[PDB]
RNA sequence: CGCAAUGAAGGUGAAGGCCGGCGCGCUCGCCGGCCGAGGUGGGAUCCCGAGGCCUCUCCAGUCCGCCGAGGGCGCACCACC
RNA sequence: UAUCCGGUAAAGCGAAUGAUUAGAGGUCUUGGGGCCGAAACGAUCUCAACCUAUUCUCAAACUUUAAAUGGGUAAGAAGCCCGGCUCGCUGGCGUGAGCCGGGCGUGGAAUGGAGUGCCUAGUGGGCCACUUUUGGUAAGCAGAACUGGCGCUGCGGGAUGAACCGAACGCCGGGUUAAGGCGCCCGAUGCCGACGCUCAUCAGACCCCAGAAAAGGUGUUGGUUGAUAUAGACAGCAGGACGGUGGCCAUGGAAGUCGGAAUCCGCUAAGGAGUGUGUAACAACUCACCUGCCGAAUCAACUAGCCCUGAAAAUGGAUGGCGCU
RNA sequence: GAAACCUCCCGUGGAGCAGAAGGGCAAAAGCUCGCUUGAUCUUGAUUUUCAGUACGAAUACAGACCGUGAAAGCGGGGCCU
RNA sequence: CGUUCAUAGCGACGUCGCUUUUUGAUCCUUCGAUGUCGGCUCUUCCUAUCAUUGUGAAGCAGAAUUCACCAAGCGUUGGAU
RNA sequence: GUCUACGGCCAUACCACCCUGAACGCGCCCGAUCUCGUCUGAUCUCGGAAGCUAAGCAGGGUCGGGCCUGGUUAGUACUUGGAUGGGAGACCGCCUGGGAAUACCGGGUGCUGUAGGCUU
């Protein structure tokens, strides 16, 4: 796995039928990935671990992108992880605040790279669950839960440093 | 002044320049190394095939006539 | 960059004859033309043979030419031979033949013509039959040359029957250690 | 540099399997090889007369000669750059019929059945084999019950 | 659920060069006629064929071509093998002359034989000289790594069509 | 030098078949006639060739091709007997 | 696609061989030493080997199992199916072989024109990388396997460079790429690039590669697990820390206190038969439970990111340089 | 008497098979008897080392002359390396 | 261990490192030759600091001291064999 | 239903103990004149047929051992191919395909060929 910005995918698949097992059970997952191609691969990786079931032994039935049903709501997402350290493998519960699951998992993948130099292929996302104002354990999230939120944008450092590469005016950063 | 002692390093390559050809199969291989007592007897059998020729030729003519009668009955 | 071996890209067959003689080269000019413009593959085979070496176009003996035309059905035909026709002193009665050859030896010439045979040159064969129709294309035995008796699995290599290059045959030229059982071993 | 001895390294190869020592049971001996039978060589420890060399164990080849209680058998042995078809005189006990050929003969027999019939009918039938084609279009009924969700399980250290 | 058919046919582009390449790979790559880098071929899929692609995975990018892909490849870079001389399919007199003994008498017929993988696929596909495509405009992601893991190699199924457009 | 070998040597030295008859046809011995370098598989090439394929008409109909299913003689060379 | 071959990885040792831990059980045997016995398979232990279930941990020269990769064959005209002849072999009759004479055609995928013979030079110092691998503390050491390199070979990248990555060269125009990049040196970010992390009085800055470890750090950032607290805590200051009791072993002195077996009750609001200081030994001091004030979170133990300590070499110096927050 | 000899039971070989080790071996390939000289004479073929040369060592036959066994058979040295 | 007290100073059984002023390994370079030990003489660098400056430590009362830090500016001698 | 003789495959067929066996068989059994052989008529050889299923043999039984076959162990261990992935190393993760072995828990516990009986 690598990235870009992910998309939730639904992928349901089954170990393909036999004489002995005529109508085998379907298994569904939530597989975040940049595209269906790697989605299906990622589906197979997770299933292999859990169930005696390989890409040869099975058929993916329905892979399909899943759309955030409330895009223009701001939400808080709890996300449970399973990363690999340099040392042992771990569990976490991260929390992000975003407009989407995909966005919230994407956000996670960047954080984990930042905070733990953890690369995609090491991380397992288990559950991603949207959450209330309460049931938010992280204070970095909790500070934005407030009705009359109010802050300034204090030392507003400029970009467009090469529109006028040279100029008479020393700039301004108070607004 | 010790050497390298043995290797097989570049050898597979060397072999496969010119193929590794399978051993050229013919029909009708020799009877060299076949159990002598056999070979005597098949030699003798071969000796006397010309004995019992006139019988054999007639038998084929009788067969050919039976084939010609069968094909006439079909048509 | 492409992967092909350029190893056997050049085919080594002859194109023209290596000889510089002018009469043969005229035959080549004639049979090139016929080869290309006729459908006859006879012309192609003949053309191919005009480029070959002396070794490679061995002499065809009169007796060999007899018996090959004695064969059932190729009767009232013409035998063709890009090599030379030689005599056989060990044949007597010579049927009346039709023959093409680049050469025929003076004896072989007499014997054939005395029989009522016709001899043809290759320019004459073309006018007579430009598509090689009604011909028997023969060849001399390629592996006649004493040369070949030294070729093969080497002498002193079990089950080879390959003449060794020896200065002179005789009691004491080879035939010791490696042929007798009494002397070392044998192959 | 290793020893050139005939039996070097056949500690395991020529060794009767676990609880199959003792008498060479008799079918082995009393089954008939003709000329041109495809036959796979497999040396055996109990019988040491007529043993093949360790190089021809595993190797399959054709029978060329049949003596009283052995079978001459041409087998191809590779040597660095050249494959040498060579003829070895194995005692029966080290030899089975190779089934490899029989599945072929079964198929040709089946073809001769399917060629005789389907001639008077007119409908020509697929005689050639064909590799496993891609697995066709089909429906899967999630009959009533929905799909089963699979969360990956949280790590824990067992040992 | 409607699980549609697994694909019949796939385009296979050789996406790395001709130096330091294992002998088993190299042989298969010259059984797909993928000698130069960025040559491509159509390839009918089946247990035999797919596994040959499995043995050359980090040497190729491949997958399931569109209809449009089969057209664009055939019209823009459609070259016959005609007396062993790579010759551009300028007219149907060329296709017919060679493939007309199969009922294939024009560029259009050819496209239908390639795309539906007909009876006469082997003979229409071999007739086509392997497609010399240019370099990938806009570049690649990574030559050496698999598609799934960010790179370009291996099966990318639907997405082989994007690559086709930026190379054809 | 080549056209004959093989044996250490004394020496010996490359034909067979068939048919009919006479000796018991004894897969052995002797007398008359005929063929005369054996046979299997593959073999470039020649040869024969059903049959098309038309001709400005309906049939007759020699001439000329083009192809040719099928079948033959089979060089060289190879493998086998 | 069928079909044989295998004894390496792994696994196993309540299966063999060999190794090896522990207790249960057993006068198996018997002993050697005991203690209580004159002595007694008497009682009681014990250690020896042996055994009955278990149990710990192993094997290049062990193994019941047993992969992956791997090596044979086979996938048709030299094949099938009929008819008849030959044999000095074989034989109750029949085998089996060899001959004639007919009858039947694409027999898995993909690719490619094949076969065959003669003359024949140079070479016979090698080395390097992935992976496997023997010797060795190790080596830019020595020795094998496997493929691919270098040698014979330029070109883009890796500042520099046999061998790394990319790619393999007729002589040129246009286009596009790879691997690598895009402050300036130096072609390209002079993007209003996105999200974090990190300040280093030794910062850090890209395969091969040219450099650091154990162990530490309320430095900062994430986790994990447990707490706690309105029965208003947590620290921050202030009040007590006893008696049954020189408790028992230890006397050389330990009444809580060199050590060790202990190790509970009372009063209780509550104080350990005691954290230390210190005493020859006490004493004296010091270290819960609770309040008074203050006013919301507090605190512990792990864990992993960057940063830091750990961190010493000789001409002046090298993320390539300039520099960069 | 821990060990002498006898007898009953259990005993997959934990013994033995000249020697190193590995394989193989139980109405045997072990032990004990009886009879023996196949450790004899003679062509080629093949395997193993291999260059696919030699040597040695071996394998299957074939022709003699024997051995042994009621016989089928086995035996031309040592169960195999 | 240091009366007492693991750590003022020490430090077993274990363990992780650096160094190339020891000696080995190794044999890459040089055998159409790179002058092979020591001393003298002279310059420069390193610090792993003996003294000297500034300081933390003690089982530092003073004196004497060892332990550590910044630190290589300046020194580090005369003789007998 | 089942046996005997000669078998094929060789434990689903072995071992232990327990029960039951009609008829025909198979046995044990009773003898040593002769054949044959022993220290010994135990074995071996031979001539029998009074007893008896006690034993062998068969069929069954046992929360039996063993063997055979499934599950689990486990997509775990291992592993083909890949990367300018990680990691100071040791090693590890991913991609691409392949994929075991105990303990533990189930089920099974001879099939059958030729020739001849018996249950008429
Ligand atoms: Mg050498
Ligand atoms: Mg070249
Ligand atoms: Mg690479
Ligand atoms: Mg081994
Ligand atoms: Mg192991
Ligand atoms: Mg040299
Ligand atoms: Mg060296
Ligand atoms: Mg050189
Ligand atoms: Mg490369
Ligand atoms: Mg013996
Ligand atoms: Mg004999
Ligand atoms: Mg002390
Ligand atoms: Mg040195
Ligand atoms: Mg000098
Ligand atoms: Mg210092
Ligand atoms: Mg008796
Ligand atoms: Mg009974
Ligand atoms: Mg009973
Ligand atoms: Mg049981």
């Amino acid at each position: 796995k690598a990235s870009g910005t992910l998309r939730e995918y639904k992928v349901v698949g089954r170990c393909l039928p036999t004489p002995k097992c005529r109508t085998p059970p379907l298994y569904r997952m939530r597989i975040f990935a940049p595209n269906h191609v790697v989605a299906k691969s990622r589906f197979w990786y997770f299933v292999s671990q859990l169930k005696k079931m390989k890409k040869s032994s099975g058929e993916i039935v329905y892979c399909g992108q899943v759309f955030e049903k409330s895009p223009l709501r701001v939400k808080n997402f709890g996300i449970w992880l399973r990363y690999d350290s340099r040392s042992g493998t771990h569990n976490m519960y991260r929390e992000y605040r975003d407009l989407t699951t995909a966005g919230a998992v994407t956000q996670c993948y960047r954080d984990m790279g930042a905070r733990h130099r953890a690369r995609a292929h090491s991380i397992q996302i288990m559950k991603v669950e949207e959450i209330a104002a309460s049931k938010c354990r992280r204070p970095a999230v909790k500070q934005f839960h407030d009705s009359k939120i109010k802050f300034p944008l204090p030392h507003r450092v400029l970009r467009r440093q090469h529109k006028p590469r040279f100029t008479t005016k020393r700039p301004n950063t108070f607004f | 002044a010790k050497s390298k002692n043995h290797t097989t390093h570049n050898q597979s390559r060397k072999w496969h320049r010119n193929g590794i050809k399978k051993p050229r199969s013919q029909r009708y291989e020799s009877l060299k190394g076949v159990d002598p007592k056999f070979l005597r007897n098949m030699r003798f059998a071969k000796k006397h095939n010309k004995k019992g020729l006139k019988k054999m030729q007639a038998n084929n003519a009788k067969a050919m006539a039976a084939r010609a009668e069968a094909i006439k009955a079909l048509v | 960059g492409v992967d092909i071996r350029h190893n056997k890209d050049r085919k080594v067959r002859r194109k023209e004859p290596k000889s510089q003689d002018i009469y043969l080269r005229l035959l080549v000019k004639l049979y090139r033309f016929l080869a290309r413009r006729t459908n006859s593959t006879f012309n192609q085979v003949v053309l191919k043979r005009l480029f070959m070496s002396r070794t490679n176009r061995p002499p065809l003996s009169l007796s060999r030419m007899i018996r090959k035309m004695k064969l059932p059905g190729r009767e009232g035909k013409t035998a063709v031979v890009v090599g030379t026709i030689t005599d056989d002193v060990r044949v007597q009665e010579v049927p009346k033949l039709k023959v093409c050859a680049l050469r025929v030896s003076s004896r072989a010439r007499s014997r054939i013509l005395k029989a009522g045979g016709k001899i043809l040159t290759f320019d004459q064969l073309a006018l007579d039959s430009p598509k090689g129709c009604g011909t028997v294309l023969l060849s001399g035995p390629r592996k006649g040359r004493e040369v070949y008796r030294h070729f093969g699995k080497a002498p002193g290599t079990p089950h080879s029957h390959t003449k060794p290059y020896v200065r002179s045959k005789g009691r004491k030229f080879e035939r010791a250690r490696g042929r007798r059982a009494s002397r070392g071993y044998k192959n | 540099t290793n020893t050139k001895g005939k039996r070097r390294g056949t500690r395991y190869m020529f060794s009767r399997p676990f609880r199959k020592h003792g008498v060479v049971p008799l079918a082995t001996y009393m089954r008939i090889y003709k000329k041109g039978d495809i036959v796979d060589i497999k040396g055996m420890g109990t019988v040491q007369k007529g043993m093949p060399h360790k190089c021809y164990h595993g190797k399959t080849g054709r029978v060329y000669n049949v003596t009283q209680h052995a079978v001459g058998i041409v087998v191809n042995k590779q040597v660095k750059g050249k494959i040498l078809a060579k003829r070895i005189n194995v005692r029966i006990e080290h030899i089975k019929h190779s089934k490899s050929r029989d599945s072929f003969l079964k198929r040709v027999k089946e073809n001769d059945q399917k060629k005789k019939e389907a001639k008077e009918k007119g409908t020509w039938v697929q005689l050639k084999r064909q590799p496993a084609p891609p697995r066709e279009a089909h429906f899967v009924r999630t009959n009533g019950k929905e799909p089963e969700l699979l969360e990956p399980i949280p790590y824990e250290f067992m040992a | 659920f409607y699980v549609p058919a697994e694909p019949k046919l796939a385009f296979v582009i050789r996406i790395r060069g001709i130096n330091g390449v294992s002998p088993k790979v190299r042989k298969v790559l010259q059984l797909l006629r993928l000698r130069q880098i960025f040559n491509g071929t159509f390839v009918k899929l089946n247990k035999a064929s797919i596994n040959m692609l499995r043995i050359v995975e980090p040497y190729i990018a491949w997958g399931y071509p569109n209809l449009k892909s089969v057209n664009e490849l055939i019209y823009k870079r459609g070259y016959g093998k005609i007396n062993k001389k790579r010759i551009a399919l300028t007219d149907n007199a060329l296709i017919a002359r060679s493939l007309g003994k199969y009922g294939i008498i024009c560029m259009e017929d050819l496209i239908h034989e390639i795309y539906t993988v007909g009876k006469r696929f082997k003979e229409a596909n071999n007739f086509l000289w392997p497609f010399k495509l240019s370099s990938p405009r806009g570049g690649m992601k990574k030559k050496t790594t698999h598609f799934v893991e960010g790179e370009d190699a291996g099966n990318r199924e639907d997405q082989i069509n994007r690559l086709i457009r930026r190379m054809n």
